[PDB]
């Protein structure tokens, strides 16, 4: 029968969902929320509309979210050890890639709020900036629903 | 900055592979291996005692070194313009060499007290023969890492007396009583490193 | 593969196993292979076993111009450090036609839930020399590939088995922990030295 | 195998893990040192460098 | 039957949920701290409301807690050793997610409140900001309870 | 029979596809988005033909995905040791792959975008150098599709 | 029945408790130290006001003292190897901890003296702010005195 | 007879012929495409002579790419250590060969070309320079085609 | 009887309290010594005044030389494992503290000293900020008195 | 007879041969190269004459692979380990050996080129320095040659 | 009868003294190049003796060759460990030995040679100073020697 | 009867003294030669007497000699590892002595050599200082004859 140890592997990818998301999220918060009050002395109408790389680095945390809960959910005591490394591989896949979405929305989010402030047409431009960031969270979901779910 | 992401990126990855270890051995049960008995048998009685030797001359003499170039750089600096440091500054260089000479007392002292015992087996060894290796190991580090600690002390402390002494020369009399502090670790080192050894035998 | 030799006392309490098992007296050798792996003939006659002590004796009718009879002698003691019962084949012993010879064997312990297998255990310097003679003999053993289990057995299966094939040696561990503390040296010593550096310029 | 025989570790595995182990790790480290020696070198180009 | 090594895991757990989320917290009152500092000297007016930044880096050391109790009141030594990674998860989810959302908030307190020293309308905006770095915190701390209870 | 350990390789393939090629989109997106952000002060009408190397560090995290699919599509509890190392050399091969375009990407869409809004006559040269750093996804996915089969 | 090594984890325990929250009271002490020493050149009376900060990093050092000296009578010559698990994550709880409360007031204790010589206005909320600060260390102590006694 | 655990080095030989040549063809890559960009300012013309050190990278990549596929089509199921062996020197070979020429590519074609921008006679010393760079990725072709094969 | 290497633990504890105290005490005495030396060419009377750090920092390897005289006088080959393990926290939990101690009096020393060169009313601040800092090695000696005696 | 395993080092001979080798000539030729490209501007005359430095760096190059052939057309199966540790030691003498040279080369090829294009007449001295960098190579060379034949 | 393996430590001898020789030669040719050539500039008749240090800096690497060489020389199949650790301490001795004195005369023949053209009557001591640089090499073969022939 | 691992520490102390007073002697004459060269330009005459911090180096690297031909004559195939261990820690004693009094000398005569230049005075000022930093050599030495002839 399957090992004691067996579902160590399991939760490390429940943690690692929401750990390296959560990272991933902050950075992408840390970096946005920087590049908004910096921008807010010189044009303070524009800290409404800028709120959207916050927003989206929220995502990235959701997309945490989704998969540590779904891996949470799936636990139990006789987890076969393939079972538990689908999860780890799902874990280190929505994590790692929400961390790396996570950069590429905090610099994108702080350049792209800073220019904003000089050049209101860059609003439209950094939003389809962001959007080819947080889809890297969205392809780190989908590996880790797939992995979770085979 | 480069060296220094070197040192750090072998220090973490130690870490991380001890980490990892760590927990591979306690969740599959593999905690019979890591045997620090083994470990603390296997590895002889000589050579902790031979780098406790080795490590009470040497990290002495490192502090010494450190000692005497960090005072020395600044006693010939501020000399340029003030002759007359080379007489008074002179202490902070003979307390160096005091520490320095805390060192070769203490690893002689361990070394007159390192003996064969024509023995392997961790039972014929006996706890005797273990328990000098030891206590010779941590009484060369105590000594050692003691003397490093106080020279470096003692060869900032000295570069200060010997910076105040370049502007006024009624100073250094009064700034050696931090020297006498300084001096004070070593001497305390030397007082454990003692300590320690007091007790052994080899045989 | 070949079945191990069990000793069976209302279950299974000694399991023993090798690729080859051999044998030399005065250095002329034989096999036990096929005398001893698997065969009903084999005689266990006056082997033992108790919750802390086992004790496994092959006999063999044709070898050497006489009778000949193996001791394998195994203890399992609660290691107070450790909690766990360990393990250890203290001796073997090889009774002749009228003489004794004794080898201690080292090495060859575990946990109790666990077997123990290595590659050699021999008296020969090339196959580990686990086998240690305090006195000179006539005799040589070989066990390729050997495997142990004298407590807590499970039916005709071992349990998992602790290697003797650990990571480091002790002559590694001290061949280690030399370079590896005057590697610290050997980096400070650099670490000054790719510090050094020259004036970019030069007085009137 | 039907009855758990082990994993077959050879003697001198531990001489075999440490050389392997020792040698990569020092292989590994001589290029990453050297790799980084080259790729965050100085390329000195000062006559230009400004435009 | 379960292991000697059984509790330690969920120990380290209970530990690295108080210990993570309190480093959270403490670089999100620190970073936060030295911002309402510097803001002080020309907008005094500013410190009792800028002090939200710090009253949510105290949040996040409350998920910390509020885990690392819930493991603590649920150790035993017989414990499963599932339910003892289990709760480790719950300790490194909540915890590291806590020094994520610490580092969201120190890094947003710290600008934000400069920031709001400058122009007084990005206040607002800065509660929006923090919002979304305070909830990496709840999401670290939702995945806890859910491991912890699984 | 194949050891119970063997999928943990294959998974890691599969996360490997995913978390590099995140990682290399991400830089590839962050310093694109920097160099189109910086750049919309002076030249507003070109960030819509610069989003180019944007969208080029979107395939690579495409790449990781299309690897990391196929990897976990062909993963199984019964897995081979043989294929499950396939699968890790195919993750990895395609990841870091990725990574070293992302890398590419990321620094001349950065210094590309730059030299373009200075003078306009670049475009045409930074999307030939563009190909050239993406096609390294490419030879990535090229070896892992072959790697992952046989 | 235990093992006599059992006690190494108990004993690190009540060292951690120590040596991390003195770690945390001494940086504690060094920045607001610092602060103090170099605010009281041009403001000779706010030593007295501004010393507070120190008074709490030395209170982060009786964090560890309480959990070390109980754990410490907490030790026998074969205790439960629950036990001493529990006696090591209490210590490092608090121990860790009492180092971010230390790390939270050592940055704050400085910045807030500095701004408090430039606006004493800033004093009441610099308390506030330090109250957030050094719960850290009763949030640490909460937890080990839970796993200490559990 | 052969081992399991052994298809590995052969993987890791695909693997890092792939990995270490794209490096190799990033770097080489990034600085050359820098250079070009930083350039073409200055020389709007110049471009389609001054790109070949882009192409010169390329190439490193399809060495690495030779060598990486003609190993994944001679792994095996039970493939003989030895042969494994070869197969990772082999990668390594030209991997970390192709790493070298990548660096001395990316570095002269980055001085190459401003040096050509400011003195055209330059260009035919560049692509001499670039011939011995290029070179060195040849050199880990042709030994890694003798293991291969041997 | 206790087993072979029993000793070794109590050896390093002896050999921690000390030379961790001794790094404490010389960082404490050099930092505050330089300042003293510095100092003291603008005020020269203030030498006497101005030891006390220093002396603060001298206790710290008091402290030191106590445990480990404590620890070398209670070695012996036949000493258990257990009181081993005493021993090896109680000159970590010192020496540590003691380290901990000493980077703080070296800090506010040396600070202490610099302003109160330019202001003499920081003299009694000093005292009371390096009490609170001296302290904390007399914390790690109380816990270190009593591990080293249970 | 002879050990599985017993090709790795030789293995590894082959590869540091030329690794190493490819790494000291890339060097090489990047500095070197670095140096001609910036002397060119000032000095156009000068291109064709400045080429022996890479050309030095070139035979670096070819000194491993020398090496890399004589031990790669030396592995077998049954190598006996004294055959593949003297293949070891022949690919780093040579192959670190070439790299000393190689990190030579680039110095003195580099500094010899911008001399040169100040004083025509140090290039007498510039190639006399350079014989004494390419010459390790040869060392190396010899001393690898020895081994592989021992 | 020796044991398996123990040829590797005389091997390494021989690379040794070989590989670091030709490092500190390198590095001693690099220095003193580019100071012949820093310095060739303003007074280029010094060229045909300031070539000197680079002579020394190549002294090295023969000691190193000279060594390897006789090491090789007593490599055999079954070599005894004590001749196999005499050859790896003779390779160390004189190898690391001549790394030293490679940085000593790289350094004294830079700062030497460029002093000198500044200053002629320079020249006649730099020699002597470059002697007891030199003769750490043969200090470092002296003992090499001993050690490879007991 | 011996280990046959046993000789081999011995030769590692061999070697430790004579590469480790190298790297001492090596860095004392790289300090003092440089500042022999640059105190010349101004100062010609002084070289003759500012030699001594040189010779004073290259002494380090004849007791490093002295220990490691006293070890290579020591060493034996019958060799105990005790007769080994004592000279390993004569090899540390005299290596990592001379290591640091080549540190001492080597700082103390690159200042020592420009303040003679500048103030004659000071030149008996450094022989002082240098004789209290040789004489560590000695110390080195003095436990390593005794090390090696017990």
């Amino acid at each position: 029968n399957n090992p004691e140890y067996s579902s160590f592997f399991g939760v490390m990818g429940a943690s690692s969902a929401m750990v390296f998301s959560a990272m991933g999220a902050a950075y992408g918060t840390a970096k946005s929320g920087t590049g908004i009050a910096a921008m807010s002395v010189m044009r303070p109408e524009l800290i409404m509309k800028s709120i959207i790389p916050v927003v989206m680095a929220g995502i990235i945390a959701i997309y945490g979210l989704v998969v540590a809960v779904l891996i949470a959910n799936s636990l139990t005591d006789g987890i076969t050890l393939y079972r538990s490394f689908l999860q780890l591989g799902a874990g280190l896949s929505v994590g790692l890639s929400g961390l790396a979405a996570g950069f590429a929305i905090g610099i994108v989010g702080d350049a792209g709020v800073r220019g904003t402030a000089q050049q209101p047409r860059l609003f439209v431009g950094m939003i389809l900036i962001l959007i080819f960031a947080e889809v890297l969270g969205l392809y780190g979901l989908i590996v880790a629903l797939i992995l979770s779910t085979k | 900055t480069g060296l220094e992401l070197l040192y750090l990126g072998i220090f973490v990855a130690f870490w991380a592979c001890m980490i990892v270890v760590g927990i591979c051995y306690t969740i599959f049960d593999l905690g019979f291996r890591f045997d620090v008995a083994w470990f603390l048998t296997e590895t002889s009685p000589f050579m902790w005692s031979n780098l406790g030797i080795g490590l009470a001359i040497s990290l002495s003499v490192v502090g010494a070194a450190w000692g005497i170039y960090i005072t020395g750089s600044s006693i010939i600096g501020g000399g340029v313009k003030a002759p007359r440091i080379k007489t008074k500054n002179l202490v902070s260089i003979i307390f160096c060499e005091a520490v320095a000479i805390y060192g070769i007392i203490m690893a002689i002292v361990i070394s007159n007290m390192a003996e064969p015992f024509s023995a392997t087996d961790p039972k014929a060894i006996g706890h005797r023969n273990y328990h000098a290796g030891y206590s010779m190991f941590g009484a060369g580090l105590t000594v050692g890492l003691s003397n490093l600690f106080c020279g470096v002390c003692v060869g900032i402390v000295g570069s200060g007396a010997a910076l105040a002494d370049a502007q006024n020369p009624s100073l250094f009399v009064k700034i050696l009583i931090v020297e006498i502090f300084g001096s004070a670790i070593g001497l305390f080192g030397v007082i454990v490193a003692i300590l320690q050894t007091s007790r052994v035998k080899m045989g | 593969i070949h079945p191990p030799v069990s000793y069976n006392d209302t279950a299974p309490r000694i399991l023993f196993w090798a690729q080859n098992f051999s044998v030399a007296y005065k250095d002329e050798w034989k096999d036990l292979t096929s005398l001893t792996f698997g065969v009903e003939n084999l005689n266990l006659t006056g082997s033992f076993w108790n919750d802390s002590f086992a004790m496994l004796s092959l006999t063999y009718e044709p070898l050497f111009g006489a009778t000949v009879t193996f001791k394998f002698i195994l203890a399992s003691r609660f290691y107070p450090v450790s909690a766990r019962y360990w393990f250890t084949m203290e001796r073997l012993e090889i009774h002749s036609n009228g003489s004794v010879a004794h080898f201690n064997v080292s090495q060859v312990t575990g946990p109790s839930i666990y077997s123990f297998h290595c590659e050699y255990v021999s008296s020969l310097s090339k196959k580990g020399s686990l086998l240690v003679t305090n006195v000179p003999s006539l005799w040589q053993m070989t066990l390729h590939n050997f495997q142990i289990q004298a407590f807590n057995v499970t039916g005709e299966q071992f349990s998992y088995a602790s290697d003797c094939a650990g990571f480091f040696s002790p002559g590694i561990w001290m061949g280690l922990l030399t370079t590896l503390f005057m590697l610290f040296i050997f980096t400070y010593g650099l670490h000054m030295i790719l510090s050094l550096k020259t004036m970019d310029r030069f007085d009137d | 195998s039907p009855y758990n025989l082990a994993y077959k570790y050879n003697l001198e595995y531990s001489v075999v893990f440490n050389l392997v182990l020792w040698i990569m790790t020092g292989l590994a480290l001589a290029v990453i040192i050297t790799s980084y020696n080259i790729w965050n070198m100085d390329p000195g180009y000062d006559s230009i460098i400004y435009r």
